[PDB]
């Protein structure tokens, strides 16, 4: 996977590697799950994201 | 804005209201608890910085509801390559002098990697732009925030649809020709703000135009993705003494 094309499968931020390597990242106020690619949110209001809106 | 519709309260969190002596300046966007980034042409006429006040968690202008947060603005950062009464590299940064509590009314915006925006957010198609700005050319500015959606041009596509300054690669142009949709004065310096898999990212500020909703023209917007690195290095470093400084860019 290639970083330009699909941004490389990441939610949000992707890094190319030495070799066929590709790693994903996430901004500040999220963590990266063990699926390599999602983000989620580690704080309250993480940045980005509508809370009235997300609670619906 | 001309054409939009209003935000409904809570929806643009990371919108901020700049004034100067309580009036009405120009608007802004939270990326952190105490950074903004702004456009730098809204600073070109103040004469004292101590006046100068940013808002958020504000939404409706003649009344006063308890989600507001006014801070004072302690230092004013601009782009060594930006000349006052011109356009281009037209973004300033804003520390407040204490930080905003983050609440439901009050949110940062995601300020993208470089690679990133230019590789993946510079080919989404619509992003939102808002302020309180003028809801007609030659018209009141708005009481309530209002929102609207536009799509980017390459600058290729829009020069050959334009019938002036040029449009530089420290810009970018979004909106309608038809004279029926645009950001306004007032406006200036406020979010065009992009949404990619489940989160916005901050891609553009509110900079300049011929007229507002001019047919035949297109807005334009700062192309922050130019600006990352600059922003990022600026965050990291400690207040320097007097509002105003001016750091070199790149
Ligand atoms: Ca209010």
């Amino acid at each position: 996977l290639i970083c330009v094309n699909e941004n490389g499968g990441c939610e949000q931020y992707c890094s190319d590697h030495t070799g066929t390597k590709r790693s994903c990242r996430c901004h500040e106020g999220y963590s990266l799950l063990a699926d390599g690619v999602s983000c989620t949110p580690t704080v309250e209001y993480p940045c980005g994201k509508i809370p009235i809106l997300e609670k619906r | 804005i001309v054409g939009g519709k209003v935000c409904p309260k809570g929806e643009c969190p990371w919108q901020v209201l700049l004034l100067v002596n309580g009036a009405q300046l120009c608007g802004g966007t939270l990326i952190n608890t105490i950074w903004v980034v702004s456009a730098a042409h809204c600073f070109d006429k103040i004469k004292n910085w101590r006046n100068l006040i940013a808002v958020l968690g504000e939404h409706d202008l003649s009344e006063h509801d308890g989600d507001e947060q006014s801070r004072r603005v302690a230092q004013v950062i601009i782009p060594s390559t930006y000349v006052p009464g011109t356009t281009n590299h037209d973004i300033a940064l804003l520390r407040l002098h204490q930080p905003v509590v983050l609440t439901d009314h009050v949110v940062p915006l995601c300020l993208p990697e470089r690679t990133f925006s230019e590789r993946t957010l510079a080919f989404v198609r619509f992003s939102l732009v808002s302020g309180w700005g003028q809801l007609l050319d030659r018209g009141a500015t708005a009481l309530e925030l209002m929102v609207l959606n536009v799509p980017r041009l390459m600058t290729q596509d829009c020069l050959q649809q334009s019938r002036s300054p040029n449009i530089t690669e420290y810009m970018f142009c979004a909106g309608y020709s038809d004279g029926s949709k645009d950001s306004c004065k007032g406006d200036s310096g406020g979010p065009h703000a992009t949404h990619y898999r489940g989160t916005w990212y901050l891609t553009g500020i509110v900079s300049w135009g011929q007229g507002c909703a001019t047919v035949g023209h297109f807005g334009v917007y700062t192309r922050v993705s130019q600006y990352i690195e600059w922003l990022q290095k600026l965050m990291r470093s400690e207040p320097r003494p007097g509002v105003l400084l001016r750091a070199p860019f790149p």
